[PDB]
């Protein structure tokens, strides 16, 4: 209770910036014409090539406990898992998230689950 | 014995160069601290001085002997003299030395660690023989006497640790490292043209597979080999260094559960 | 005149690393110079690579060459001087001046060889601090003696040496004086102690105490007489010293810092080969100083030591951070100082490699006012603080009551 | 004033090796880094030790008394 | 007399508004308190130590209004306090004590510390006090007074305490900030590349004092959990701070990472440097203050400190010789610029030889041809130095100091690296002392930018000896006025003083002088108090009519 | 005037630099006089540090 | 100076005098103490100087 | 258009955005009278003298002319309801807030104001201040600049060094 | 003004070598302060904490270089005494160093001199 | 020199004018020559704005000389401490030098100060802290400028 | 030490 | 020279300076032996005392408050308002 959102992009730029760890990627919908993402992310922990479609879920406390394991997942099944607020839910002509700095957004505050 | 692997490469009277696997950072360095810091250790602790004409201050003097290394093989069968029930030192906590010398010859006189002279009784400890180890059985130089000059002295060797003063550690460097190829990514070359080329490949490069570049980095693996080197002062052995430097790390978390006992009781 | 600076100039590829020159020439020439690094005085002559430096900091760098201690003179120990400071252990600097040569430096040296790092590490290095290793305190580096020596006669009818005994003296006790009215090589002395015992004709007291704030031991006392009469007397008192939280030291080069704290070899950071720093600077306090010279100094003076070589510091030379340069690296050294480094706390490497190498440092003396005036007045009113403005500028001089008429 | 005992920054006995090192410069004829290589003085830390000594006590001991 | 002097040095882990005494100063400086039941104990103890122990006590006053001296006492060991006797105690930790460097030239520079006695024999600061005070231990002393009743107590503590002093008046803005090591780290602490492990956090955690326990969530929970430099440092920042700034191009996705968002106490984005934490505007600690208090505030300076420096301590920073090296490519460019300028100084030499060089109004022609000359050359250093700036390297060290803003500047990167430039005394060109040549390695009547003091060549690459010379000719200019102030103006700000020392706010709002003459009907025009002030926007101001109307 | 002073002794060099030693006497009206000033006559003369 | 005893003393000759061999000389010794005469600058005698004077001035 | 003026209305308004978790995709239920009558009651209150007479309530409406300036334009009616969307319980938080902490902005009875201006400017004349001119001269040339132009100021001087017209 | 310098290592007097605080701020942690101590328990004994599992906190820190004394927190899950954590943490510990000791005495008996 | 000015669409915008800068002074003439504009016309010397313009435009441009001193050297110092020093200067209605030089009260202290005191009928405020610390007292500034008594009608 | 108008 | 209770124009906030004098005389008769107003939920430090005091409202001090012309007003510690 539950999984927010749920789509497949179709990757189109990868900028390392001026960093070593983090590229800043440019995707596309494999769906609606219209809806973008712009996303940070560990290259490092997750290295992303550019044409290199992959499926993007968000979804969804109080302390942190390391796993663990057997054991349970708030959602297992993927590689790449991120958490972070939501800060500017916004203005358009037809919602931002930090995760601890690295920016996103799609043309409070929960988790961003990746696979590839 | 599965636990911390040792390896071996180099051993002599002097060094050990080893490898260490299948370790924690952490142990590792508190290993290579505790050889620096806490192994006890023989070494003169006072001077009473009778007569000095030499060119030196007596505390310049005193401040040398302190750093002569002294034989310390047996030194656990040594107290420390504050524990010790005598008035002051005595021979359960302590060893006595003598230096007399007069400068007897136009020609210049030198003295040397090899003059000092045990007056105390050891027990049969083997204990407080000076430690020589060049060519001609010298040890170290303390002094240099002019023809009608002199030198008269008592010190008191006692046993310490490197934090109460330097002179009590029993270890010269140690020399340590890990992950010789920077696949932990634990530090960020700095460069001008290409990091590869302007940094020198360590040793310990020769004992490791180089990554292949055609790779994600490893994200989970960690700092668990590790290439040492004990570089002993002559006080004790080497090898000794090494193994008492581990006792020295048991006594003191023993220690801690000694207490976490006592506060039941 | 017409002076030609080289004398290369007198004659009829360049290398990047060299400096810039302007010749013309010239054919008119008169004259030439012997050597140009000879426009120099003596405390400047004493900088490596000045002509790398700041001008302003050259200049500081003249005046505190002047309060190092070395080995003023050989024969120290046979005069009776105010003050003197000797290091117990000078060293000759890896990195010299053909200058010093003829200066007597390397022969009555005025500092040691730091290993230095330059490092932030720990924090208390900070705004020129510097953070010394205690063990290296320990086996000597930068210890040193220092004497003082009092003085005083008799009369000028009479005044007599003695140890007296009430019949008013001074507190510190005059336990330590022999009859004669003199302590004695040897004893050691601290407070206020009566170091010379001094009477007036029953007798009114006038000995010398020793100096408050020190202690030692004494170290010779002479007795002798002035041209005409006086027996008078001089007495040297011996201290050793020994690198201390708030003691300063300065390079070569313009900036001294005081040690802010002192780590055992435990606790310092370390390279591979166990080397430890004997001392650590801030990198805040570079680059604003201008003060390259010493990060070439460093450079230089760690492949000397490597070759067991004396690096040529001299100005105007043909000596370049490529030369340098390629020399450490030939040694296997990383070419520009860096060090890969480990904390001392934890084993783990550091994220950054440091700048790492022996450099040329200079114990310089004085350990061992107090006063509210105008200026702190106006800031207590600048707060408004009224009652501690009346408390600090009064008195006991105590309310005097008095009566005082309403009409007039 | 003489050889220090120890080097500063690690501790190696250096105080013994101080007139074996005039040695090989005089009567061996040798230059001072392969000098202080040959007396297993490795680490740059202690070669600075023996390599900037000076030897003053040389001069003290010239002083009558 | 009730004060001490002594040398000061910085501590990472005093907070700011304390002060280290020295225990051995700690015994020497006394606070007379009266005996009550709130405190027979202590004291009763404290007597007990006595002059030699800390915390003890010199003297133990009676009604009557005897001084026991319990250095000498019979009865040092044996007395039995009353009420109403005043025990004269040694300073101890948390007594109130005011604390000052000289010259005291305004106000932040006598302040009120909480006191932490300690061993060794120097004061201690912590290093964001060093500015207000402009103290560095370099040699540095300072004076330590101690309030001697329990109105002066609290005066200090209500009036002068250094949290009270963090927004100063002066300028209207914080007159403290995060400073050299804590800003160095704090940038880097704070790039999007930094990672910390879970081991290491928890330490991190651990040292901010004030943390609740509660361990933030990692910004990456697989592959690995992993923390980001600014959720670690956002631990540091309390509850309900929220700061917004926009730098150059910063977007509500900052690309550059540039810029500065703050909400809940919790870093959405930008790097952390010396314009969110320095004394700025602004600002971290301007709106710490204000939201929150002197006390938390105050707080602030030593949470960031004990967790970034900690953080500092195992990533460790250092700079060295190759920091100043240029690539060249860069040398080639720089050597290759200057070349250009000596081309057009040559050009207007054979200009102004042919009588061709006009003159301007009111300039002679050797007033004009200098002025060309300069600017040719001014502009020649100026692009070598920027040619220098732009070839290093983001992990240059050099210029990771000056990202961060904890030192220096454009002009010391390019004398260092690029050009010293041009020399002068008296705003000249160096003259000619010798007959029309500056020194005798010159032909005469050489107006060349080597002859008259350009240094073309770095720190680096090291001067010739003219160059050498020149360089020591505008040094003594620098040195000479430094020398002329000290004194002349501990002499002007004398005079300003005593001409305003009288000035005060009355409870009519008026400002008046002594004789009660009216200088100004309302203070500042406006009745404020200039601590409480900070620039704002008047938007009704700008922008086009059809942009207001709007 | 300030002419013979008690011989600096704290190191070696700072001896020879105390007997190497210049002193310019100011005033009586000092100007007009830049004797503060480092000319380029006092090149090789006259340290410039 | 060729007066001073130690002028033509050879380095064995100062080491009994208990004098460095190091010393300089150069300065003297009144009542113990050692004194130097720091040079002083003046202007030389003997030397035509032409020098303007400022606008209020009847020169 | 920045001049320094008290009480951060901006951060204000942040504030309150944050602690009523301001949904921004809502209709406000603020009323037009709130708003306008609102914040023309909030000028009556922002106090620096108090005296009841006509000089003194001049001098009053004289001293915060400027705030009240800044404070229509950040609580212009559309502004408060388009850019900001305050609800009536946050923009009620916002007035009493702007109320409070003005009041705590007023200068107190007492204070040392010529010391601190005296202070205030005398340090950086000596933070410093370093130079002196530069100097300049011949070329470009000359104006003299603190601090021997800031003694000349002092001082009063009638035979200032660089006098100058600047005609337009 | 300098402490001796044996107070490094050396107890009291009115000292103990470790003080138990049961924490404040959350359940089940508990704060340790260990005198006469530095670095090298400081980092090894935490480490070891955190390889339990039944261990959600363990952290350490030297608050001032100048005094020997360590704090260090653990917190651990329900059920689960801290106290027995450090225990075993030290237990897990004495052996992997015995453990270590032998295997360098072992090794050290091959080598030729 | 370029000048911020509003356009006739009401946004500020650079309109660049030539302006004549001088080496001397007479503003009372200068100001007179037509195709200038006298409203604008500045100088650098306060005194003869004081003597032209009055002290009010004298205190303006001593304002204006003290602040570009201070921004010179890119510092910035509230308005309120240049404006009370500026006032200070200005208040008897012409320009008061600061530093020259320039109670009771107590340094020196020249007799002939009291004598003077004396034969003036001098009173003394006594407002300073110096003539408080002579007398004993707590000085009516900052935290003495009010008294404090005991309250008589709180339960 | 910089240029004309910066620093001497 | 004496103004009524109803005519005060000055302002009805404690100062800072007020405070600091006020807390510092407090504190000074908390200091010696002086009864107290409140309960000392485990307070021993006289000033940390004058605080609460503060704080209650339980301080019988008045402040008098001169005007530049020698007129004065009073405020009681009780009436005035503590915002900082
Ligand atoms: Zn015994
Ligand atoms: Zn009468
Ligand atoms: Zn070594």
């Amino acid at each position: 209770s539950n999984t927010l959102f749920d789509d497949i992009f179709q990757v189109s730029e990868v900028d390392p910036g001026r960093y070593n760890k983090v590229c800043r990627i440019e995707a596309a919908s494999t769906t609606q014409d219209q809806c973008k993402l712009t996303l940070d992310i560990n290259v490092e922990l997750f290295p992303v090539a550019a044409q290199d479609s992959l499926t993007v879920t968000i979804a969804s406390t109080r302390s942190w406990r390391p796993p663990q394991a057997g054991d349970r997942s708030l959602a297992d099944d993927y590689d790449y898992v991120m958490y972070g607020t939501a800060y500017k839910f916004e203005e358009v002509s037809k919602v931002y998230y930090s995760f601890g700095g690295l920016l996103m957004r799609l043309e409070e505050n929960a988790y961003l689950l990746i696979r590839r | 014995e599965e636990g911390p692997q040792v390896k071996i490469r180099e051993a002599s009277k002097d060094n050990v160069d080893f490898i260490l696997s299948n370790v924690d950072l952490a142990m590792a360095n508190s290993l290579r601290r505790v050889m620096i810091a806490e192994i006890p250790t023989l070494a003169i602790d006072s001077v009473e001085v009778e007569t000095n004409t030499t060119v030196l201050a007596d505390e310049f003097i005193a401040h040398r002997l302190g750093l002569i290394p002294l034989q310390s093989m047996d030194i656990e069968q040594l107290e420390y003299s504050r524990d010790c029930f005598c008035e002051d030192h005595c021979d359960k906590c302590s060893v006595v030395l003598t230096l007399q010398a007069f400068g007897e010859s136009e020609s210049t006189t030198n003295v040397y660690s090899k003059d000092l002279v045990i007056v105390s009784n050891l027990m049969g400890r083997n204990i407080g023989h000076p430690i020589i180890q060049d060519k001609e059985g010298n040890g170290v130089l303390i002094c240099k006497l002019r023809k009608g000059q002199e030198l008269k002295l008592t010190c008191v060797a006692k046993k310490g640790i490197a934090k109460e003063h330097a002179k009590w550690g029993p270890a010269a460097a140690i020399e340590f490292e890990y992950d010789p190829w920077n696949k932990l990514k634990h530090t960020d070359y700095w460069y001008e043209q290409d990091s590869a080329k302007e940094w020198p490949q360590s040793k310990n490069c020769e004992y490791e597979d180089p990554p292949n570049e055609g790779d994600p980095f490893d994200y989970k693996a960690q700092a668990d080999t590790f290439y040492m080197n004990v570089e002993s002062v002559g006080s004790i052995p080497v090898d000794q260094v090494v193994v008492r430097g581990i006792d020295t790390l048991q006594k003191k978390v023993a220690s801690i559960l000694l207490a976490l006992t006592q506060m039941d009781q | 005149i017409l002076i030609a600076m080289q004398p290369e100039d007198l004659e009829p590829d360049v290398d990047p690393a060299k400096r810039i020159r302007v010749s013309h020439h010239a054919t008119t020439f008169t004259h030439c110079e012997i050597h140009p690094s000879m426009i120099l005085g003596v405390a400047a002559s004493i900088i490596p690579f000045p002509d790398h430096n700041q001008s302003p900091r050259n200049t500081y760098q003249s005046a505190m060459g002047k309060q190092a201690m070395g080995v003023f003179l050989t024969n120290y120990n046979v005069r009776m001087d105010t003050m003197a400071n000797i290091l117990y252990y000078p060293q000759k600097p890896l990195g010299t001046t053909r200058a010093m040569e003829y200066l007597k430096f390397r022969e009555l040296p005025a500092g040691q060889n730091a290993i230095v790092a330059i490092a932030c590490y720990s924090g208390y290095n900070q705004e020129d601090s510097m953070i010394m290793n205690q063990s290296s305190i320990d086996r000597g580096l930068f210890r040193s003696l220092f004497f003082r020596s009092y003085m005083d006669q008799e009369k000028k009818i009479t005044e007599t040496f003695e140890k007296p005994q009430r019949t008013r003296m001074k507190h510190g006790t005059y336990d330590k004086l022999d009859d004669d009215g003199l302590i004695a090589p040897g004893v050691r002395v601290s407070g206020e102690d009566v170091i010379i015992g001094k009477t007036t004709p029953s007798k009114r007291d006038a000995s010398t105490p020793l100096r408050s704030t020190e202690n030692g031991i004494v170290d010779q006392v002479l007795v002798t007489t002035n041209q005409d009469g006086l027996k008078f007397v001089k007495v040297r008192v011996r201290t050793t010293k020994i690198p201390q939280i708030g003691d300063k030291f300065a390079s070569r080069h313009g900036q001294k810092g005081t040690i802010g704290i002192t780590y055992r070899r435990e606790d310092m950071p370390f390279t591979a080969e166990g080397i430890v720093p004997d001392l650590i600077i801030n990198p805040h306090a570079i680059p604003s100083r201008m003060t390259v010279a010493h990060l070439i100094e460093c450079l230089l003076s760690k492949v000397a030591a490597l070759s067991g070589n004396e690096g040529d510091a001299s100005p105007f030379t043909d000596i370049t951070v490529e030369g340098i340069s390629k020399l450490l690296r030939e040694h296997g050294y990383q070419s520009r100082g860096f060090e890969v480094m480990y904390n001392g706390h934890t084993g783990k490497k550091l994220m950054a490699q440091i700048f790492f190498g022996p450099t040329y440092y200079q114990r310089l003396r004085h350990m061992v006012g107090l006063r509210f005036g105008e200026m702190e007045r106006d800031c207590m009113i600048a707060h408004g603080a009224a009652s501690f403005l009346k408390e600090r500028l009064m008195e006991a001089s105590d309310a005097f009551r008095v009566h005082i008429c309403g009409i007039c | 004033m003489i050889v220090p005992v120890r080097c500063f920054s690690c501790g190696k006995v250096v105080g013994d090796k101080w007139e074996s090192y005039l040695n090989l410069l005089q009567e061996d004829e040798l230059d001072e880094g392969t000098a202080l290589s040959r007396l297993g003085l490795k680490r740059y830390c202690c070669r600075r030790m023996i390599l900037t000594h000076v030897d003053l006590i040389e001069k003290f001991l010239r002083y009558n008394p | 007399d009730f004060s001490a002097r002594t040398v000061i040095s910085g501590d990472p882990n005093l907070e700011l508004d304390q002060v280290g005494v020295p225990k051995s100063i700690a015994k020497t400086l006394t606070y007379p308190e009266v005996v009550t039941p709130y405190n027979i104990d202590r004291l009763t103890q404290l007597v007990r130590n006595g002059p030699n122990e800390h915390p003890g006590a010199k003297y133990v006053i009676r009604d009557s209004g005897d001084r026991i001296d319990l250095r000498y006492s019979k009865r040092a060991g044996d007395i039995q306090l009353q009420y109403g006797w005043k025990v004269e105690r040694h300073i101890m930790d948390n007594d109130p004590v005011l604390f000052n460097r000289q010259p005291s030239l305004h106000k932040m520079s006598m302040m009120a510390h909480r006191v932490k006695v300690i061993p060794y024999s120097t004061f201690r600061l912590n290093l964001s006090v060093t500015s207000p005070y402009n103290a560095d231990f370099d040699g540095d002393e300072m004076n330590l007074h101690v309030p001697q009743s329990e109105e002066t107590r609290a005066e200090l503590s209500q009036l002068c305490a250094v949290p009270l002093q963090i927004v100063s008046p002066q300028s209207n803005k914080p007159c403290m900030g995060i400073v050299q090591d804590t800003l160095c780290g704090i940038r880097k602490l704070t790039l999007r590349d930094t990672f910390i492990e879970l081991d290491q956090v928890l330490n991190m955690l651990y040292w901010v004092p004030d943390w609740d326990g509660v361990i933030p969530t990692p910004a990456i929970i697989k592959p690995k959990p992993l923390w980001s430099g600014k959720q670690i440092l956002s631990v540091a920042i309390p509850n309900g701070i929220h700061l917004q700034r926009f730098d150059e191009g910063t977007t509500l996705l900052s690309p550059k990472d540039n810029g500065m968002l703050i909400i809940d106490g919790q870093i959405i984005f930008g790097v952390v440097e010396k314009k969110t934490v320095g004394s700025s505007n602004g600002g971290l600690i301007h709106v710490v203050t204000r939201e929150k208090g002197p006390q938390v505030c105050a707080k602030l300076f030593g949470n960031i400190q004990k967790v970034v420096n900690f953080w500092l301590l195992h990533n460790g920073f250092s700079t060295g010789i190759g920091d100043t090296i240029a690539d060249g490519p860069t040398m080639r460019e720089i050597t290759e610029t200057i070349a250009e300028a000596k081309k057009k100084v040559l050009d207007v030499t054979k200009e102004a030889q042919a009588n061709l060089l006009t003159a301007k109004h009111g300039m002679t022609l050797r007033e004009s041809f200098e002025d060309n000359v300069v600017r040719f050359l001014n502009e020649a250093r100026d692009k070598a130095g920027r040619l220098a700036e732009v070839n290093l390297k983001d992990l240059n060290n050099v210029k990771q100091m000056v990202m961060a803003g904890s030192k220096g500047s454009f002009i010391n990167i390019a004398q260092m690296s690029a050009c010293v430039g041009q020399q002068s005394v008296e705003g000249k060109r160096i003259a000619f002392g010798f007959v029309d040549r500056t020194l005798p390695h010159f032909s005469k009547d050489d107006y060349s930018p080597e002859s008259k003091g350009f240094v073309e060549n770095s720190y680096l690459r090291g001067l010739t000896p003219q160059e050498f010379f020149f360089h020591a000719m505008g040094g003594r200019e620098g040195l000479i006025d430094t020398a002329v102030k000290t004194a002349e103006t501990g002499y002007i700000q004398r005079r300003l003083v005593k001409a305003l020392e009288d000035i005060m706010v009355h409870y009519d709002n008026t400002t008046r002088n002594s004789l009660g003459n009216v200088i100004q009907f309302i203070y500042g025009e406006d009745g404020m108090d200039a601590a409480h002030i900070e620039k704002q926007s008047l938007d009704t101001i700008g922008g086009s009519d059809a942009a207001f109307e709007k | 005037a300030g002419v013979s002073q008690v011989l600096n002794r704290y190191t070696y060099s700072s001896t020879l630099s105390h007997l190497r030693r210049t002193n310019t006497p100011i005033g009586r009206d000092g100007k007009l006089a830049k004797p503060r000033q480092l000319h380029n006559t006092h090149w090789g003369l006259v340290c410039p540090a | 100076s060729k007066n001073c005893y130690l002028s033509e003393a050879t380095e064995s000759d100062l080491y009994k005098l208990k004098e460095c061999p190091f010393d300089m000389g150069g300065y003297f010794i009144i009542n113990g103490s050692e004194k130097v005469l720091i040079a002083q600058e003046r202007s030389a005698g003997n030397i035509v100087q032409v020098f303007k004077k400022a606008a209020p001035s009847p020169i | 258009a920045n001049w320094p003026l008290p009480v951060n209305i901006r951060r204000i308004i942040q504030n309150a955005q944050q602690t009523f978790h301001i949904d921004h995709t809502k209709p406000s239920d603020l009323t037009i009278k709130d708003i306008v009558l609102g914040v023309k009651d909030l000028q009556e209150n922002l106090l620096v003298l108090r005296g009841k007479n006509e000089i003194i309530q001049n001098a009053q409406r004289d001293a915060v002319t400027l705030f009240c300036c800044l404070l229509r334009s950040r609580l212009a009616t559309r502004r408060v309801l388009q850019e900001y969307r305050l609800t009536k319980q946050a923009f009620d938080w916002v007035l009493s807030n702007i109320e409070a902490q003005f009041l705590r902005s007023v200068v107190h009875p007492g204070e040392m104001v010529g010391v601190l201006a005296a202070q205030s400017i005398g340090e950086p004349a000596t933070q410093m201040t370093l130079n002196t001119f530069h100097f300049a001269g011949v070329a470009s040339k000359k104006v003299t600049s603190g601090v021997p132009r800031l003694k000349e100021i002092l001082n009063v001087a009638k035979n200032m060094k660089t006098p100058s017209l600047t005609v337009y | 003004n300098a402490p001796d310098r044996f107070e490094l290592f050396l107890l009291g007097e009115g000292e103990s070598k470790l003080k138990i605080d049961p924490d404040t701020k959350a359940p089940n942690a508990v704060v340790i302060t260990f005198e006469k101590e530095d670095h090298t328990l400081g980092n090894l004994i935490r480490a070891e904490l955190l390889n339990d599992r039944k261990v959600l906190f363990a952290a350490y820190k030297v608050e001032h270089p100048f005094f020997a004394r360590f704090k260090l927190r653990i917190q651990t899950t329900e059920g689960y005494d801290p106290k027995d954590a450090l225990k075993n943490a030290c237990n897990s510990i004495i052996n992997k160093l015995g453990a270590l000791k032998t295997n360098f005495e072992t090794e050290w008996n091959l080598q030729t001199l | 020199y370029d000048r911020k000015v509003p356009s006739p669409t009401g946004e500020y915008v650079k309109e660049p004018e030539w302006v004549l800068e001088t080496d001397g002074v007479n503003l009372s003439e200068v100001m007179t020559v037509p195709g200038i504009d006298p409203t604008r016309i500045y100088t650098n010397s306060f005194i003869d704005i004081m003597e032209v313009l009055g002290i009010e435009a004298g205190r303006a441009a001593l304002y204006k000389e003290v602040y570009n001193v201070i921004a010179s050297d890119g510092s910035y110092v509230n308005y309120r401490h240049m404006a009370l020093l500026v006032d200070v200067m200005t208040t008897q209605g012409g320009l008061t030098s600061v530093t020259r030089h320039g109670m009771r009260c107590s340094f020196e202290e020249t007799v002939e100060i009291l004598f003077e005191a004396g034969a003036s009928a001098e009173l003394d405020d006594c407002r300073g802290v110096s003539e408080n610390v002579i007398l004993g007292q707590m000085a009516p500034i900052g935290t003495g400028a009010f008294d404090v008594m005991i309250d008589e009608e709180s339960l | 030490i910089w240029g004309i108008g910066c620093n001497p | 020279k004496a103004i009524p209770k109803d005519q005060r124009a000055t302002t009805p906030y404690m100062t800072k300076y007020e405070r600091a004098r006020i807390l510092g005389t407090r504190a000074l008769q908390i200091s010696m032996n002086a009864p107290v107003f409140v309960d000392l939920e485990g307070e021993t430090d006289p000033l940390r005392i004058a605080m609460k005091e503060l704080a209650e409202k339980k301080i019988p001090l008045v402040i008098r408050r001169y005007l530049p012309d020698g007129s004065f007003e009073d405020w009681s510690v009780e009436e005035l308002i503590v915002d900082l």
